[PDB]
């Protein structure tokens, strides 16, 4: 469980006109920008209350403009909430930079490189819920490769599916049309049903 | 007669407001019957009869909701 | 904090005395001198009638320094 | 295809926007605000496939809460709002009651969920035990 999001959000609710408001929240913005800078913030579960506050404090209909670093190094962890915190993170909050998007490509590309279903339908989620040049152009020749008829689990097929789906929607011009056609088509007379789903939108 | 809707309403209002203070929603809402009473006794088939407030309060009964 | 500072001086021969001028600061502060605080602002509108609380009120202060001398 | 999901309130709140598809900063704000008006007029007898701009969505109330998805004009009505209660079920057997608090203080979890069952788009599953399971396996695991 999470602690600190209890507490913030049950503050901020229960305030006044926007004023005090929009006083707590720059408080708020304040202290997490100075245990962002430096200090001993090495623990994971640290990063993950600032990110998830710093999250809510941009749903809120305030904007932001720091804590990204951050909260990418968030996803080079082993712990399943933070690389989920981080996937929801980035792709709530979407920059266009050079540095940045290269290292979120470079942690997606060495997450597909797993072998749990989990991981690889977070990162599947990230690559799919967003949609870029960037992600399309690291990723036209791989999300054929998890859908080709190789070892794997149902879920990530369907996540796949979805995303190859909107890798041609918004890039048409990046996704080939090579040997596997052929498994796409079979793959509608596979067995489990959600994957019937995925195969029959894509 | 242009004029005539034009001095209603400004009456209408001028009532309004002493009744209960500036028109918000908050008052309307609470004063739904004193409103409805209003517009039957100022105004009948059209004709914007007297609005005097010594005679608009023999003909009203009815106390608006005040919310400051 | 503290400042340590060896000034050399010329030979020279007397009535220098360096003529004792006092001591200058420049700064400015986060708060009143003088002491003043705002207790309460309230705006009422008889006509538009808007609640007090929804306008947005920001103070801040800023206190500049003059001349701050200290003799030395 | 899904153009969005909002999960709004009586008030105007938003408590979920999730957008599949790039818009501008203003426009959200926007479509948002128009929803609303559209959505709040209408009651009980109407018809819930209320149509708007070049698109259509799909509002069904819930206690205190217009859950509507946007879909595209040559889109099936009926498919979505089924799509919309299945989902409403599933938040409902998953914190055991649905509820503005649940939203506001546990909205990763809406989001996962949302991606879950909701994925670039389209209808990603259409089970309630399988997502149930499969998100408590998903769970348990830190």
């Amino acid at each position: 469980g999470m602690r600190g999001l209890a507490v913030f959000i049950s503050d901020i609710r229960n305030c006044k006109s926007k004023e005090a408001e929009i006083k707590r929240i720059n408080k708020e913005l304040a202290n997490i920008r100075s245990k962002f800078k430096g200090d001993k913030a090495l623990d994971g579960y640290s990063k993950k209350k600032y990110v998830c506050k710093l999250l809510f404090i941009f749903l809120l209909g305030h904007d932001i403009d720091f804590g990204h670093m951050e909260a990418v190094n968030l996803l080079s962890s082993n712990r399943y909430t933070e690389k989920q915190i981080g996937y929801l993170f980035i792709s709530v909050l979407v920059n266009s930079n050079s540095e940045l998007i290269r290292l979120i490509n470079n942690a997606i590309k060495n997450d597909l490189a797993s072998r749990n279903p989990t991981f690889m339908g977070l990162a599947l989620h990230c690559i799919a819920n967003v949609g870029s040049r960037e992600m399309a152009e690291a990723f036209a020749g791989e999300i054929p490769k998890i859908l080709v008829a190789g070892d794997t689990m149902d879920s990530v097929k369907q996540s796949a599916a979805l995303c190859l789906l909107r890798l041609y929607r918004t890039s048409p011009d990046l996704v080939p049309m090579g040997d596997w056609t052929s498994r796409v088509v079979h793959l509608l007379n596979d067995q489990h049903l959600g994957v019937v789903t995925a195969a029959t939108s894509l | 007669n242009a004029a005539m809707v034009f001095e209603f309403l400004y009456k209408m209002c001028d009532v309004m407001a002493a009744y209960f203070g500036k028109i918000s929603e908050e008052n309307i809402k609470n004063n739904f019957v004193l409103i409805y009473e209003l517009l039957d006794e100022i105004l009948d088939f059209g004709y914007p009869q007297n609005s005097e407030t010594g005679a608009l309060k023999t003909f009203i009964t009815q106390q608006g909701i005040k919310s400051q | 904090s503290q400042i340590s500072a060896e000034i050399e001086l010329l030979p020279t021969n007397d009535k220098k005395k360096w003529a004792r001028p006092p001591i200058s600061m420049n700064f400015e502060v986060p708060f009143a001198p003088s002491g003043l605080k705002v207790r309460y602002l309230k705006v009422f509108e008889p006509k538009l009638n808007y609640s007090d609380h929804d306008v947005i009120k920001w103070v801040r202060y800023i206190g500049r320094s003059g001349i701050y001398e200290t003799r030395c | 295809m899904i153009r969005f999901i909002l999960i709004q309130n009586r008030a105007g709140k938003t408590r979920l926007a999730k957008w599949y598809m790039q818009f501008d900063d203003d426009e959200k704000q926007k479509l948002i605000e128009e929803v609303h008006a559209v959505v709040t007029v209408r009651d009980a007898k109407h018809t819930n496939f209320v149509e708007f701009r070049n698109f259509k969505i799909i509002y069904r109330r819930y206690a205190g809460l217009y859950f509507c998805i946007c879909v595209d004009v040559n889109d099936n009505n009926l498919a979505y709002l089924e799509a919309i209660h299945n989902f409403v079920e599933v938040l409902n057997e998953y914190f055991h009651n649905v509820c503005e608090l649940d939203l506001v203080f546990n909205f990763y979890k809406v989001y996962t969920v949302v991606d879950e069952m909701f994925l670039a788009g389209e209808i990603r599953e259409t089970s309630q035990t399988k997502v149930l399971k499969q998100l408590l396996m998903l769970q348990s695991l830190e």
